[PDB]
Parts: C-alpha cells; structure tokens; sequence
RNA sequence: GGUGCAUUAGCUAGUUGGUAGGGUAAUGGCCUACCAAGGCAACGAUGCAUAGCCGACCUGAGAGGGUGAUCGGCCACACUGG
RNA sequence: GAAGACUGGAGUGCAGAAGAGGAGAGUGGAAUUCCACGUGUAGCGGUGAAAUGCGUAGAUAUGUGGAGGAACACCAGUGGCGAAGGCGACUCUCUGGUCUGUAACUGACGCUGAGGCGCGAAAGCGUGGGGAGCAAACAGGAUUAGAUACCCUGGUAGUCCACGCCGUAAACGAUGAGUGCUAAGUGUUAGGGGGUUUCCGCCCCUUAGUGCUGCAGCUAACGCAUUAAGCACUCCGCCUGGGGA
RNA sequence: CCGCCGAAGGUGGGACAGAUAAUUGGGGUGAAGUCGUAACAAGGUAGCCGUAUCGGAAGGUGCGGCUGGAUCACCUCCU
RNA sequence: UACCCAUGUCCAGGAUGAAGGUAAGGUAAUACUUACUGGAGGUCCGAACCCACGCACGUUGAAAAGUGCGGGGAUGAGGUGU
RNA sequence: AGUCGGGACCUAAGCCGAGGCCGAUAGGCGUAGGCGAUGGACAACAGGUAGAGAUUCCUGUACCAGUGCUAAUUGUUUAAC
RNA sequence: UAAGGAACUCGGCAAAAUGACCCCGUAACUUCGGGAGAAGGGGUGCUCUAUUAGGGUGCAAGCCCGAGAGAGCCGCAGUGAAUAGGCCCAGGCGACUGUUUAGCAAAAACACAGGUCUCUGCAAAACCGUAAGGUGACGUAUAGGGGCUGACGCCUGCCCGGU
RNA sequence: UCCUAAGGUAGCGAAAUUCCUUGUCGGGUAAGUUCCGACCCGCACGAAAGGCGCAACGAUCUGGGCACUGUCUCAACGAGAG
C-alpha cells in the first residue's frame, strides 16, 4: 500500500512511502550478486557529460534473466525481493535442476507458483513464449527486439503492452507509450503486467531523500550569467527574451522534435504516440 | 446456506428430537448465516443491499437472545458458551 | 411541591467513603492525621439571568393565567467588609 | 408484580413460484466518429430566410477493411423488483428479500422508536485512467432599436471507469409507522381450491399486489372512498400572520 | 514577644457583558428619476426544484427531477 | 580551491515521545477510548568539531584576513584522513 | 627484529597495456595480463638497561614454517599418501 | 557609581538584565503535530528525629542509593563562587532544514519537496571526442534529457493578426 | 462612435510597485515625512517572470511595549598594559 506519515516535523509533513508488504525476504542470493561503482555522469575521459548525478547510497548488482531461454524445466517461485537498481521488484526462481536465477516480478506472482518457458507453456502470468504463440489481445511485458538477445521493451513497474495482430513474419504490438510497432514473431515475451503499480504515487517529501538516490541540485538557466546559458543575464528577474526557450547548448527545447529524419526503423512503426 | 447444511445445525441443537422452532435452534441457524455473510460482505465491499439483510439478522438474533435470558437464565448461559457469543 | 436559557455538557478534590482524635447543647468532613478513589449529571449536574416564601389578591363558566403593596406566619439585612 | 396454561400475533420447519433486487468476471449486434484504399464530379451542410463552416490539396455519396468509446432497437405492459434513491443486451460466480400452500415446531419471543449508526438522483471535489457522441464556459454567423439570449457552425471541463469525499432535490402519492372494522362493479400480475369437459376452454371461491368507477362517511371546496383524506387505539416527527429570513 | 487562619490592598494571565469608532455589507421604506421586461395566456424560449458556470440588471445555459402543462398522435382502463 | 570516485574514521551529556504492540473496555464484527510498552525525526537544549552574524582592537599588524567577548549547525543535503 | 609497520601474500578507485580498433605525423582508446592501501590474511610476552636503541640487545618462558639425525609404525602400482 | 531611566542615536549599536534543579500554571491562532521553556509565580542553607520509609548488592557480616515531613538555628543574601533562555504585540519577504561572493554583501538571492509543458521505442534522445570509445545505463516511457514555477489552501481570465 | 488579434477577468491597491506626496480620513504619541486600518484619480498591479492568503520556522527587514541599564543629562573614582 501507500503509507502516509504523520506531520511530526516540517520535513515529514508531505512524505509518503511504500510499506513493502509484498517483499518476502530481506537477504539477497549471494551467488547472483555483482559489484557496482558509481560514475556520477563522468565520461570515459573523466568529464561530466550528463549532469545532476552522483553521490547516493551504495548498491550492488543483481544479475537478472531477461532471455528466459530455459525451456521445459518447471521453475518454482521462491521469494520476492527488493532491487535498488530498478523500480520493479524481482522474484527468485529455483528450477528442478538446482539452478537459481532472478526474474522481474509480474503482477499477481506469488510464492509457490510454477513458471514455464518454451513452446508448450500455458498462457499464464509469468510464462515466457515466442510472440507467434501468443493469442491476440493478451497483455504482455518484457518484449525483446532481436531473437536470442533478451527482454528490453516493457520492463519498469506497472507497465504493460498488448498484442494487436499478425502480418506474417511480424506481430503488431501497442507499446506502453501508445505506439504501434512491428516486431518479429520469433521474439519472446512474458505474460502479464509488471509488478509494483503504486510506485508512481510516492511523495518524496525531503530534499535529502532525493540526495539519497543520487540526484544533485538543478539550477535554472535564468539565474546564470550570459556566458553560461542562453537565458542568463538581465537586471532583476528577466523573461525568456528570445524567440523560443533554449537548452544550455542552443537547440530549441520546447516542441522541437529530435528524432533522426532518415531512420532505418520508420518502416516498422505503424503509428506514433 | 445450503439446505442439508442447515439441517445438521437443527439436529445438533434440538431440545427434543422433533422441534424446529426452539430459541436454541433458531439462534444456532441464524449464527451460521451471519458467519457466512460476513465473508461475502468482506470481499464484496460495495454490496450495500445485501448488507442490509445482514443487519436484520443481527437484530432478529438479538431479540431472541433477550427473550431467552428473561425466561430461563440457565439455558441462556449454555448457548453462549457453546456458540461462542458474548 | 412551587423559574427562564442546551446558541450553557461535563462538574467536583475536604471532593466521596473508612479508621482515630479534636470541637459543639447535640449527630455529622464540622475540623485534623492516615487509607482508598471515589461522588453528581440528559429523571438536566454545572454555568448565566431573574426573584424573598406562603396564607392570600385580580381575572376566569371552569381548568388555568398574572401578582405577592396593605393584614398575619417564616426568613435575611441594619453605611460597606471581617 | 410473581407462579403456571393456551395459540388467532410473531418466528422456524416442509412443498412450490415469480422477479430490470445487489456486487464481481467475461462476451454480442446494430449505429455514430476517425483512419487507409478503389469508383466520381462540383457541390455539401444549415435555416422562418440566410450566413459562418467543409470541398478541386477532390468533398458529399459509395464499396472494402481497421481502431476506439458510450448506450442497450423489437420484447415493453397505470407490467415487475427494492426501505428510499433507483434497477432494461447475454452468460456464469457470490448474495438479500417477498408471495402461496401445509399445521410439524417455539409459545407473546410484539409495535413505535428521541439520541446513535448506515444508505442516499444530479451537479460538484481529490488522485490515476479513458475520451466515440453530447455539451456549461468560450469563439464565429444571423435575429434585434439593443441581444452578454432563443436559432446555426465549432468546442474545453464534465458525462464513462477505480478508490475516497460531499449529503442536497417539486428526494412527491406535496399523504409517518403498526393494527382492526366499514356496500358494490370491473381490468391486470404471482399462487391455491372446486365444478363442466379426454384435454383445452369456461364458471365460482380464495390469498398477496397493482389500476379505474362509485354507497355510507369525511371535507371550505376540489375531491378521498377496503391501496381512505371514513370509524378507532399505540408510538414518533412537525406547525401557530406576511416580510426581514 | 512569637505561630497558624484571616478582611481590605497590590501584581498577573484569562472569561463574560455593555457602549463607542474611520470605513464597510446586506435589509426596509419614499406617488412622480434612469435601464431593460424575468413571472402571470403556450407571457411570446412552458414553469419550478438542487447544483455548476457566465452576464450591467432582472436573468442565460448545461446535468438530473416534478406537473403545481392547454398542447400536438396509435394503444390501453372506466362510464 | 570546486565537483566526483574508492577505502577508513569522529560526533560528552540531557529532553521530547511518531508508527507499531499488549491489556482492559465498546461492538454482530469493526471503528473508538484508556493505561502500559515502543523508540521515529534533514526533532529540541548543549560541549568537542565545523562555520563566520554584531561590536571592539589591530591596520610600516603577533597575522599579506587574525584576536577578545557574545553568535549559528551540532544523526545529517554532516565533519574529516589517505 | 623469523614474531612490530612495509616487500618476497591479496585485491578497490585509478594507471599501464602483447595482439587489436581508430587516426595528417605525433598519437587516442582498449582485451588477456599486470601494478596500485586508505581495506583483507598472517607466528612474543613480562622485566633489566645511570651518555645516547629496545616487543630489536640481555634474562625467563614461548609460538610459526622448514631441514637433517635417530626409534618404532604403516604402505608399495586393483595401489597408505 | 547619587537622582532620573532611551531624554542618546540613522537605529536600545554597546552594555545591563534572564539563566540550574523541583513544583503550580499557561492565550490568540493551527496544516491538530504545534504555538510552549508561551506568559506569570513558588521552593532551595545547616542541625535533630535518622545507619528513616523504602530500594541496589551479599549466605551473613556489611557497603551504596536517599523522598516526604515535622521541630529548630544563622545571615543583608542559602543553585551564597564559576558555568547555564530576556520576554510580549503587529506587519513585509521567503514555506521549512540547507547553500552563496577564500579576503567588504549570508540576504527577500540559489537549492528544495511539489506543479506543468516538451523531446525520447533503445545502436533512445541528450552530452564528450576528428574517429574508435564512452556517460545516459549493466537502465527501458511508473524510465531518461531540457525550459519555466516553487510546501500547503482557493484559483490561473481574453487574444493565434506578428514571431 | 473610431480602431484592433483582443481590449485586463477574479483578487489586490500611496504597495520591496504612487511622480505630484508629508494624498485624505482614523488609531497610536504631549508632539509621529516612519508604522497600522480604511478610500480608490493603479504617473506606471494582476494570474506558473504565477495572483491572493497561510500555522511552524528566520544571527532577515519594519513599527510599538515590560524589565533593565554610564547610551544620555554630566560626568567622578579605582585596577592593569602602553
Ligand atoms: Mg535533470
Ligand atoms: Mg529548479
Ligand atoms: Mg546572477
Ligand atoms: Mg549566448
Ligand atoms: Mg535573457
Ligand atoms: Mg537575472
Ligand atoms: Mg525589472
Ligand atoms: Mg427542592
Ligand atoms: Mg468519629
Ligand atoms: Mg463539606
Ligand atoms: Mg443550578
Ligand atoms: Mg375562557
Ligand atoms: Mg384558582
Ligand atoms: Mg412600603
Ligand atoms: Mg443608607
Ligand atoms: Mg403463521
Ligand atoms: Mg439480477
Ligand atoms: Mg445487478
Ligand atoms: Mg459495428
Ligand atoms: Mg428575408
Ligand atoms: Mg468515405
Ligand atoms: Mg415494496
Ligand atoms: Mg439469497
Ligand atoms: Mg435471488
Ligand atoms: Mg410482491
Ligand atoms: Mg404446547
Ligand atoms: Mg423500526
Ligand atoms: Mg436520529
Ligand atoms: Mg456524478
Ligand atoms: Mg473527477
Ligand atoms: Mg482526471
Ligand atoms: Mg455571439
Ligand atoms: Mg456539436
Ligand atoms: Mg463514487
Ligand atoms: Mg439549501
Ligand atoms: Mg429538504
Ligand atoms: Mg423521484
Ligand atoms: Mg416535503
Ligand atoms: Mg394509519
Ligand atoms: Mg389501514
Ligand atoms: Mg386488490
Ligand atoms: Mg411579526
Ligand atoms: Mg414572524
Ligand atoms: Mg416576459
Ligand atoms: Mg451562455
Ligand atoms: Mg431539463
Ligand atoms: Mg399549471
Ligand atoms: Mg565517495
Ligand atoms: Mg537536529
Ligand atoms: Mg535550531
Ligand atoms: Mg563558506
Ligand atoms: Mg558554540
Ligand atoms: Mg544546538
Ligand atoms: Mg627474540
Ligand atoms: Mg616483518
Ligand atoms: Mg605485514
Ligand atoms: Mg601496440
Ligand atoms: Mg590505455
Ligand atoms: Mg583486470
Ligand atoms: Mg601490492
Ligand atoms: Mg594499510
Ligand atoms: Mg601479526
Ligand atoms: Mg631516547
Ligand atoms: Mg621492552
Ligand atoms: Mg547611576
Ligand atoms: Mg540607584
Ligand atoms: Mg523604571
Ligand atoms: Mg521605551
Ligand atoms: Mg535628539
Ligand atoms: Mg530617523
Ligand atoms: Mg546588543
Ligand atoms: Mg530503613
Ligand atoms: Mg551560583
Ligand atoms: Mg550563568
Ligand atoms: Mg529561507
Ligand atoms: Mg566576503
Ligand atoms: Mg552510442
Ligand atoms: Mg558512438
Ligand atoms: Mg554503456
Ligand atoms: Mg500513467
Ligand atoms: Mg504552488
Ligand atoms: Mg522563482
Ligand atoms: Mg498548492
Ligand atoms: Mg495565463
Ligand atoms: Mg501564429
Ligand atoms: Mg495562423
Ligand atoms: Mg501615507
Ligand atoms: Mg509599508
Ligand atoms: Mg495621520
Ligand atoms: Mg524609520
Ligand atoms: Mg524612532
Ligand atoms: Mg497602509
Ligand atoms: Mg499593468
Ligand atoms: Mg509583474
Ligand atoms: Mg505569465
Ligand atoms: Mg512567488
Ligand atoms: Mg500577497
Ligand atoms: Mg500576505
Ligand atoms: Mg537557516
Ligand atoms: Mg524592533
Ligand atoms: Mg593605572
Ligand atoms: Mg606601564
């Protein structure tokens, strides 16, 4: 659920958070952990190329299975855990082999269920199938774009895509953004919606809470100097004294479309958002 | 409450092997019904028309309990310890 | 047994009861020490406003409504407090 | 008040019946709109008359296909269900109430009900979706002495969904709830009994609803009249000249 | 002489009641002033009730409801 | 010196009493009330530590930016070493 | 100074980088591999010391790794270790 | 430092004043947490009853902790020294904690949680670099970049001719 | 009636915005160019360069009180370093 906090202080006044009712265990699977090091937006050369990053709580990588290519082995859900590296939760699945791996937790996935992948899998929440074996109208997630590569298209918490038709070698999908797209029929997908739907209702409440997650402050361009930003300067507060609002590097920023005009995938996009 | 399920409760609380309208029998059956609606109302939260029927069972059950208490106290305290009431 | 307000909902701490003593013509938290946390209230506590009470007087077919000067009974007061 | 006894009140049992009563999940067909492609030429749309608007960048019309949302044609009925608000496509799951017959069972276990607790059309409010038609605000065109309107062309919130608020209405039968008594005539909904008849059908009686007409009675009158505004008993709510309000 | 209790007096923060005050808000009264004509007839767009928005003003419009509507057509019940 | 990365370390004492939990009440079950428990916070007062708000002195200074007396933060968007 | 801190032990950020990719020259980037503590592992304690060192020298009692020499034991290619 | 007590001055600047522990009591307003150490008051020393009543520790010896009271005693004064909040009424700006011109400006400036517009279907957009190679991200529209506004409450009107 | 794309809505208003200006009236003071409340003829307010409010917070700015004082009337004496 969503947990409101009592207004004891001025920083806890508007703050809300999840209660983590779905999470089952608090210890990760040791043999599936890899180290991460923060980069703070620093380049290959050490330059700050993407700004407003750096300096949060330290985390550790949990290696996830997006390919889902273990076919014919019944996999049993063991726990549902917390992942700092993504908005959705994850589920630990240990197969009849003895092997264990993490997957994205779908909506309604509970401990004790059995999960299948392949061609003979049933259409149930958690199973992985090729897009040609999925009937029209089902809600899927974790769509992959090239066969054998791994899930990539719908993966954040509460997101879902819907199968929409067939065109021989391709399948129509209505992506979460509202886009209709053509994807090969030999690419896989998982049935269901993605786990943690309430994630968008959280009110951060504090500036320090943004700092905990790795976000440095954002300075507006109107309070800079003329050599710093196309908006800086002027005596007092100044309007946007230009034809259009501008990014820190020129290149208008409001309404100006930035997709390449000679793209090679314009023939696979049926209708844009 | 299905018909055969009701007839087991009746047979389990009869003061003699023939009656079906003793206050002991009616309260036992009424108790079973409100312990079955409470699950329906719990999940079907916005079913207000059915919830009114619940409150007419609770009031009717309370009227019979009050009558039993005045007429014969010893019987009354036997039912509540057996049905788990207050 | 005899008044208005709920657009006045809580009031009380010697307050409620007990044990020992003091004091009074006399019983009593009347007073004191100890012990316990009680007592009153929607059958109207508390608070605000108004008022001496009655026999009786005026009116009324009666039931009631208004009043309490003169006469008689009781009470309180005696420039204002102790 | 106390001790017993009874079954005409009330309730249970047993056998049937009807119903758009409620909540959840899924599905269907007409129709409007938008999109893509054939055919085709100069208007379409609109009004009391017009104009704004759409159309040669090829519309309206027409044939084919796709997407999406909302309401459910005929059945349909002073018909049905619910305490009221209200409930109309189909199927399933979970649930509430009512009517009829029987006389097995308990044996007054009942009625009303200030405070209290719940439900409660539409508009409106908060958060997240959705958005085809309709449409406050708004824009343009007409009408008019003027027209912040009626009329026409567009159109945002809203109307739809989930959760949480709000607590009002000509929320009306302008008629509080319970009980008993007091001429008839005639439709209709759901049952039961009897006579005719092989059935069907016709007739009579009876229970619970739903309409119309009318006697006594009531009413200032209009009118009500076994579904009383008649005759009675119990409990609750409310009123005491108009404005201010 | 000392001690308790103790009227009046002083200090403090609240409670309640009246009067007064620049200005301001709605209300009422005044035959003759200005603007329009919302209601009563189908009152010239039927009216009214709750709500939302807009407009010099009566008021207009949307949503739901009522007849305390003469009305315009096939059927149903009573005489 | 500014920002960042990896790995260590520092913060005397005292005050307040969030969620949750238990028991007793209260209900058809809940809501709700009262006690006990519990130990949250860019919470509170205040040293070390960090900072630099006022005044005075210094101004060929003890010092090419300091000292004295008061002042702000002091479990965090914290200080600091390699 | 076998025992304390550091090498002959280990790795983080970072740095270098055979082949390799890129680029007027110079060179830039990067795989295997390797360096790199501020972290991980690892065997010694108490006294004495009158000019200057002490877990180091001296006294007493220890521990860690290894080597040879003796004495029994066991095993020998269905095979101790 | 007598008497006065802001008459000084741009301005109560500076100084003076309050200050510990225990008890009583406490307003408007409120986002119901606060305001609050609001305000305003009262008590503190020593002796005797007294190794107290009662607690911690121990097998006991013993040791440690120490409230209420009564009676007294002494000073001008009892937290007798040092250390230890002055408070109230009303308005402007910023919601709050935080950051800023090393060396004249600490603020009403910046940041912030929140709002909204817009770009991006993944070899994502955006950014560094001639390129290779990278950040974004070991992420995937509930995610990432940019512009403006800045908790919360009530609201956000008209104009698409010009750019 | 002329012009325009359209002619500023709610709210606020001598304001961190008002030249004239110490606007005019009221309060506070014995006396108030500053302060608070009203008015509206807004040189030259106005809705995300957001409009109007707002409990808690502030080494922020502004006006008024209690206490207190060598700040002052008006200065005097004493200690230490020059
Ligand atoms: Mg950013
Ligand atoms: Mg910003
Ligand atoms: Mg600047
Ligand atoms: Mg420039
Ligand atoms: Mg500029
Ligand atoms: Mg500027
Ligand atoms: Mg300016
Ligand atoms: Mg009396
Ligand atoms: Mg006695
Ligand atoms: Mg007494
Ligand atoms: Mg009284
Ligand atoms: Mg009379
Ligand atoms: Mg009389
Ligand atoms: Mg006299
Ligand atoms: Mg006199
Ligand atoms: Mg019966
Ligand atoms: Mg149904
Ligand atoms: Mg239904
Ligand atoms: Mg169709
Ligand atoms: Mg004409
Ligand atoms: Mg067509
Ligand atoms: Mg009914
Ligand atoms: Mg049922
Ligand atoms: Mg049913
Ligand atoms: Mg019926
Ligand atoms: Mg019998
Ligand atoms: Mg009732
Ligand atoms: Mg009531
Ligand atoms: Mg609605
Ligand atoms: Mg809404
Ligand atoms: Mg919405
Ligand atoms: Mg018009
Ligand atoms: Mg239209
Ligand atoms: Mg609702
Ligand atoms: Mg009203
Ligand atoms: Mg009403
Ligand atoms: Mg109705
Ligand atoms: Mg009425
Ligand atoms: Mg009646
Ligand atoms: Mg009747
Ligand atoms: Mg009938
Ligand atoms: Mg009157
Ligand atoms: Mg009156
Ligand atoms: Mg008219
Ligand atoms: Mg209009
Ligand atoms: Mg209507
Ligand atoms: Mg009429
Ligand atoms: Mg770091
Ligand atoms: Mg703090
Ligand atoms: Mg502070
Ligand atoms: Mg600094
Ligand atoms: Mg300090
Ligand atoms: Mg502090
Ligand atoms: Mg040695
Ligand atoms: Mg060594
Ligand atoms: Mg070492
Ligand atoms: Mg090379
Ligand atoms: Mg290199
Ligand atoms: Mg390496
Ligand atoms: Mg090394
Ligand atoms: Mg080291
Ligand atoms: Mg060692
Ligand atoms: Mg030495
Ligand atoms: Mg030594
Ligand atoms: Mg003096
Ligand atoms: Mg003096
Ligand atoms: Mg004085
Ligand atoms: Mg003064
Ligand atoms: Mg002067
Ligand atoms: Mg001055
Ligand atoms: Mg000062
Ligand atoms: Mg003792
Ligand atoms: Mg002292
Ligand atoms: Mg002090
Ligand atoms: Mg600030
Ligand atoms: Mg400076
Ligand atoms: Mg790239
Ligand atoms: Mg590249
Ligand atoms: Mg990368
Ligand atoms: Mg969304
Ligand atoms: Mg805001
Ligand atoms: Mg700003
Ligand atoms: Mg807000
Ligand atoms: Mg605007
Ligand atoms: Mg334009
Ligand atoms: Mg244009
Ligand atoms: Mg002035
Ligand atoms: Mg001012
Ligand atoms: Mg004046
Ligand atoms: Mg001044
Ligand atoms: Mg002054
Ligand atoms: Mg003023
Ligand atoms: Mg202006
Ligand atoms: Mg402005
Ligand atoms: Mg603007
Ligand atoms: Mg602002
Ligand atoms: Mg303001
Ligand atoms: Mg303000
Ligand atoms: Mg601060
Ligand atoms: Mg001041
Ligand atoms: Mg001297
Ligand atoms: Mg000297």
């Amino acid at each position: 659920a969503i947990k409101k906090y009592k207004p004891t202080t001025n920083g806890r006044r508007h703050m809300t958070s999840s209660d983590f009712a779905e999470i089952t265990t608090s210890t990760p699977e040791k043999s599936l952990l890899r180290p991460l090091k923060k980069k703070a937006g620093r380049n290959n050369q050490g330059k700050l190329t993407v700004r407003h990053h750096g300096g949060g709580h330290k985390r550790q990588y949990r290696v996830i299975d997006f390919k889902r290519n273990k076919d014919g082995i019944p996999g049993r859900v063991a726990t549902i855990e917390y992942d700092p590296n993504r908005s959705a939760n994850i589920a630990l699945i240990n197969y009849a082999d003895g092997e264990k791996r993490y997957i994205i937790a779908a909506k309604g996935l509970e401990v004790g269920q059995t999960i299948y992948s392949g061609a003979e899998a049933d259409i149930k929440v958690g199973n992985a199938l090729e897009l040609k074996d999925i009937p029209v109208g089902t809600v899927i997630h974790n769509i992959e774009m090239k066969p054998g590569k791994g899930g990539q298209l719908v993966r954040s918490a509460g997101t879902s895509a819907q199968v929409l038709g067939k065109e021989g070698k391709y399948v129509l999908i209505r992506l979460n953004s509202g886009e209709v797209r053509m994807i090969l029929a030999t690419c896989r997908a998982t049935i269901g919606q993605v786990g943690n739907e309430q994630h968008e209702l959280i009110n951060i409440g504090k500036a320090g809470r943004s700092r905990w997650m790795g976000k440095r402050p954002t300075v507006r361009g109107s309070v800079m100097n003329p050599n710093d930003h196309p908006h800086g300067g002027g005596e007092g507060k100044a309007p946007i004294g230009r034809k259009s609002p501008m990014s820190p590097w020129g290149k208008p920023t409001l309404g100006y479309k930035t997709r390449k005009k000679n793209n090679n995938s314009d023939k696979f996009i049926v209708r844009r958002r | 409450l299905t018909q055969e399920r009701k007839n087991e409760i009746i047979a389990e609380y009869r003061v003699h092997d023939t009656d079906t309208g003793s206050p002991e029998v009616q309260i036992a059956v009424l108790t079973a019904e409100i312990n079955s609606l409470n699950e329906h109302v719990r999940v079907h939260k916005k079913d207000h028309h059915s919830y009114r029927g619940l409150m007419k069972m609770v009031g009717h059950r309370r009227n019979l309990l009050t009558y039993l208490r005045k007429k014969d106290v010893q019987r009354y305290r036997e039912l509540i310890k057996r049905l788990g009431l207050r």
